[PDB]
């Protein structure tokens, strides 16, 4: 009963969630942040 | 016959992040690597760091030495297999045999685990055993053997109570946990740092002290928050050794605004060195900062952005994508402005927001439910 | 090492002499309730002596 056309046709995944917001935003956070003293 | 190699552990780990160089791996390789018969501390780093000019007087004497210890192993336990008492040849050489695993490989598994598994009924052996999956998880940075010896150790914990040792489970389940972003239940469980004095699987027990305030600043409310790493007291001294940590949670205590960041940067250089902890370098950080934030923005509400980065140190477009990638992450509920300049908050959750999780329960699990309800006639 | 000799031996204002320090130093630590068993100690050593020093 399970095909009808179909046949034709903790880790890091639970992080996944903040880790969107790990890659595509602050990689070099502290980079930034940390250097907030001195910039200015 | 744990904290030596379970030190190289941390050597891999001092193999992890400074990855650029190939000297400080083989200064303190060569310096574990010729000391008390240890095959695997440089096997798998010759897998992985820097290969072999020769090992024939290097490091042959050494498997040389591992021969001389692999022929007394064919003294002992055959001097063993005469003697009939409390399995002298798997008690014997389950000591010789663990200390194999010391030398070498995972055939520790099958002269350790199950060595001593199949004759006793005493957890410090198995719990010896557990302990070791717990080093080699170490060794391999595992997911398997880390939970393979917790699914060995609750054959024991179904009758118990004991005073160190269970403590310690719950210390390297805490350990499982935070190695991951799991968090309450670590500081949880390490919350009575008493009776865990002194064990020759610990590292410096003030480190202990470090790692259970790491993770129990968070995960741990205002009223709980003070009454623990304020009104605590043994914890006192042994955060008085160590200054910037006292300084750390009487800094975010304080909740100003430049010292969080010269606080967090203390916590940003420790935060990494840090084995199994170092890969997560990033939520702890920003979540310090969500704890920050959430208990200075729920106060006001007549609030500028000026009024921050007069005090930040400079948050003028700084804090900007900052603040706005943590409200629309999700959380931190305030409204962030043109201008006008004026930052607004929320409800506590007592009466609006609080009307959600029942229907979102209702609808999923019961609908599930409603699925096998629709499982009647066919 | 003071309670390595003292407490063996018989002087037992001499134990205080320095018990009574300590129960200083874990106020200078902040260590309050093994402060107050120093001071319970005190209390209950003091209960066996005249008064030959102040």
């Amino acid at each position: 009963m399970s095909e009808k056309k179909q046949p034709v046709d903790e880790d890091n995944w639970d992080d996944d969630n903040v880790e969107d917001d790990f890659s595509n935003q602050l990689r070099a956070e502290l980079e930034k942040h940390g250097y907030k003293m001195e910039t200015s | 016959p744990k904290n030596p190699d379970l030190r190289i552990a941390q050597l891999r780990f001092l193999l992890s992040l400074p990855e650029h160089r190939g000297d400080a791996a083989v200064r303190d390789e060569l310096m574990a690597a010729v000391r008390d018969n240890n095959m695997a501390p440089y096997y798998e780093a010759l897998c992985k760091s820097l290969d072999w000019q020769i090992d024939v007087d290097l490091l042959n004497k050494m498997k040389k030495a591992n021969e001389d210890e692999l022929k007394r192993l064919d003294e002992e336990l055959e001097d063993a297999e005469k003697n009939l008492g409390e399995s002298e040849i798997r008690d014997a050489m389950m000591a010789k045999a663990e200390y194999l695993c010391r030398i070498g490989d995972k055939e520790g598994a099958l002269t350790a685990f199950r060595k001593t598994y199949d004759k006793t009924v005493a957890l410090g052996h198995r719990l010896d055993i557990v302990f070791y999956l717990l080093r080699i998880g170490l060794f391999y940075m595992d997911n398997d053997l880390i939970t393979r010896n917790t699914e060995k150790a609750k054959s024991l914990i179904e009758e118990g109570g004991d005073w160190d040792r269970r403590n310690r489970l719950k210390v390297y389940q805490g350990l499982y946990c935070v190695a991951i972003r799991d968090f309450k239940q670590a500081a949880e469980l390490f919350l009575d740092t008493v009776s865990t004095f002194t064990s020759y699987e610990l590292m410096d027990y003030k480190t202990f002290v470090t790692y259970t305030v790491y993770v129990s600043m968070i995960a741990l409310e205002r009223p709980d928050l003070r009454e623990k790493v304020i009104k605590g007291a043994e914890i006192l001294e042994v955060l008085h050794s160590l200054p910037a940590v006292r300084q750390y949670l009487f800094s975010l205590y304080e909740c100003r605004y430049s010292v969080f960041f010269q606080s967090l940067a203390v916590v940003e250089q420790e935060m990494k060195k840090d084995w199994l902890f170092a890969p997560h370098y990033r939520y702890y950080v920003r979540e310090m900062r969500i704890h920050a934030y959430s208990q200075l923005l729920e106060s006001y509400r007549s609030l500028t952005l000026g009024y921050m980065a007069e005090a930040f140190g400079v948050g003028v477009e700084f804090i900007d994508q900052e603040l706005s990638r943590f409200i629309a992450a999700g959380r931190l509920h305030c409204k962030i402005d043109k201008v006008n300049e004026i930052v607004e908050t929320n409800r506590p959750d007592s009466k609006n927001w609080q009307y959600q999780e029942t229907i979102k329960k209702g609808d999923l699990l019961l609908n599930r439910v409603q699925k096998l309800s629709r499982v009647i006639n066919m | 090492q003071l309670l390595r000799e003292l407490k063996k031996m018989d002087d037992k204002a001499l134990l205080v002499e320095v018990q009574l320090l300590e129960s200083k130093t874990y106020h200078a630590l902040s260590n309050l309730p093994k402060a107050r068993a120093a001071l319970t100690s005190a209390r209950t050593t003091a209960n066996a002596i005249y008064c030959p020093p102040k």
